[PDB]
Parts: C-alpha cells; structure tokens; sequence
C-alpha cells in the first residue's frame, strides 16, 4: 500500500497472508470467504513469464494477522492447503484477465475476534455499489513505495472507483469486463494505491442497506504505484461469481 | 462461504457486533452519496 495508514486491530478480519514455505516469504494477500475457502489473485500462484508456478505443498496461509513479520502467538492461525483452483481461462499471456483463484484449507479455521469471513456480493448489491465515485477499501502488507519499503503492520487505503473510459485511456494494456480500476484523478489532490506484494488482497465495500462488508474486487495489476494519471486494476468479483459458486459446489466447501 | 458468503459474513466482531465504527469507514458511506 502507498499513502495508506496502519490498520486498526480487527478492521479486516478476512485478511489472509499468502506465505512461502522456503525461503519463508510473503507472497501476496488473500481473503477468507468461509471457514474453509480462501480467495486470491491467480498470478500469485502462476506466472510463467517469471517462472512462477506454486503447488499446495509450497505454501501456507496465515489468518488473523496484524504484524507483517512477528509470529502472533495466541492470535494468528496457520493453515495448509488441501487444493488450489485457478480460473481455467485466466490470461497470464496478455493482460491478467480472470486473475482469480480459490484455495481449499486442509481443515477449517475457527472464527474469533481477528478472524471472520467477508461476504460475496449478489447482483443487486453489486449493482448499487459498483459506481464511479463510490469508495472502497484495500488492505495489504506490500510495498510502501513504487521502488526505493515493507510496512510493520497491515496498511489500509480508501479509493474511489473510476469510470471505465478513464480506466481504458490510462494504459495500453487491454482492459476487459472482468476488471475495474480505482484511484484519485490527479487534480483530485489525494493519493493512494495498492502496489507489488498487495495482490490477492480484497477491495471491499460496506453495504448501506444491511451494514455488511462485501468483497467487490481483488488487487490485480497496475503500472508503478501511486503515479498520477494512473490507476489500480482489480478482478471484478461479481462477474466471476458463477465460477466461484461452481467450484465450491463440486469440491465441497 | 460464497454468495454474500457465510451467514454472519461481513459483520466484524470488534466493530459491527459491538456497534463500534472504525476511523474511516464514514468516508466510504459518505461517498455512497452518504450512507445509510
Ligand atoms: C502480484 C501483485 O502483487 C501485483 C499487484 C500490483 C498492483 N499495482 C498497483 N499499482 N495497484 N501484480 C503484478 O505485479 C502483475 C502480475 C504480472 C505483471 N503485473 C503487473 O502489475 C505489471 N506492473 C503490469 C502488467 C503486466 C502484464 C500484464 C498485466 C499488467
Ligand atoms: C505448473 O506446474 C504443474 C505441476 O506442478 C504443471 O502441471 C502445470 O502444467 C504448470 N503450469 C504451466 C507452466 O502452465
């Protein structure tokens, strides 16, 4: 996160750390959608151009964290993965279209004050909130700056959703319907963005109807971090909901 | 667990369940041309 703040304790209880076994390292963010399922960015597991192809065995997931590096004794839960599921039509070749994946935990996690799932939007929630000008919140343990680093605690930033057209005209990368972009326009004089290490984390909104937090996006890609005239791109979660529903219902939640 | 996830989904034990607010959640609601 660039230009964010330290999260408050229990602010994002659905936040998960994607952790590499050896060398031990922070791969990406992730979010808990139930006691057994985690949602992330597919490019966190598979990115052939960089020789990246992680298997269940290579990783661990850490839940209920605040600190980037301390082991939070009596707070955090660490789990092993039963199975990884990448969107069959994830496009690593050109533009990260369908940059999404589900992870099945080896055993369910017990909820607590620091651990609790977020909701997945339904067509109407999605319809009412996914509007230019509406703000969401992003969180993560990624880079503080474009290049220089790592925060000591979980960072948070609230950003506005931007009009599809301004999104398109900011990059030469081919934007699809499975993506949305977010940030402040340069006049707007107010910054913040996700950055490298932030992928897989959630873009969430609070419903004004029922007060619940919904995950609307997943941190996906960008060009540099917090640059003026540029924006962050997110996997559009409602659009990929059928797939999501489908894997959970075969592979059983 | 999926659709609007679990059942208790999105309700934070230390904020929503206690009826407490986080420092910047207002900024979100005010953007939905002022929440609820
Ligand atoms: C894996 C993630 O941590 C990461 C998130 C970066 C977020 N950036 C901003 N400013 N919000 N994504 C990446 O690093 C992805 C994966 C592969 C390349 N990539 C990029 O973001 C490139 N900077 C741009 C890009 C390259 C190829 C295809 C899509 C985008
Ligand atoms: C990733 O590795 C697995 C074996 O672990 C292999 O089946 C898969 O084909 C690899 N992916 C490629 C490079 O797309």
């Amino acid at each position: 996160i660039v230009e964010g703040s330290d999260a408050e304790i229990g602010m994002s209880p659905w936040q998960v750390m994607l952790f590499r076994k050896s060398p031990q390292e922070l791969l990406c963010g992730a979010s808990l959608i139930s006691d057994r399922w985690v949602l992330t960015a597919a490019h966190c597991l598979l990115y052939p151009p960089w020789d990246k192809n992680f298997t269940e065995n290579d990783l661990l997931v850490r839940i209920g964290k605040h600190s980037r590096t301390r082991y939070e004794r009596n707070i955090e839960k660490i789990s092993m993965l039963e199975k990884i599921y990448i969107h069959p039509r994830y496009n690593w070749r050109e533009n990260l279209d369908r940059d999404i994946a589900l992870m099945k935990l080896k055993k369910p996690v017990a909820f607590s004050d620091y651990i609790h799932p977020v909701c997945l939007p339904d067509r109407e929630t999605a319809a009412s909130l996914l509007q230019a000008g509406y703000k969401g919140r992003v969180t993560g343990w990624g880079n503080l700056k474009e290049t220089w680093g790592q925060p000591s605690v979980l960072q948070v930033v609230n950003l506005p959703i931007v009009e599809r057209p301004v999104c398109k005209d900011s990059t030469r990368i081919r934007i699809t319907d499975n993506m949305f972009c977010a940030g402040y326009k340069p006049d707007e004089g107010k910054r913040g963005d996700a950055c490298e290490g932030d992928s897989g984390g959630p873009f969430v909104m609070k419903s004004p109807f029922n007060n619940r937090w919904y995950q609307m996006g997943i941190v996906s890609w960008g060009e540099g971090c917090d640059r003026d005239g540029k924006y962050g791109f997110y996997t559009h979660v409602f659009r990929l909901k059928k797939w999501i529903q489908k894997v959970i219902d075969q592979f059983g939640e | 667990t999926f659709g609007s996830g679990e059942a208790d989904c999105g309700l934070r034990p230390l904020f929503e369940k206690k009826s407490l607010e986080d420092k910047t959640e207002r900024e979100l609601l005010e953007s939905y041309i002022d929440g609820r």
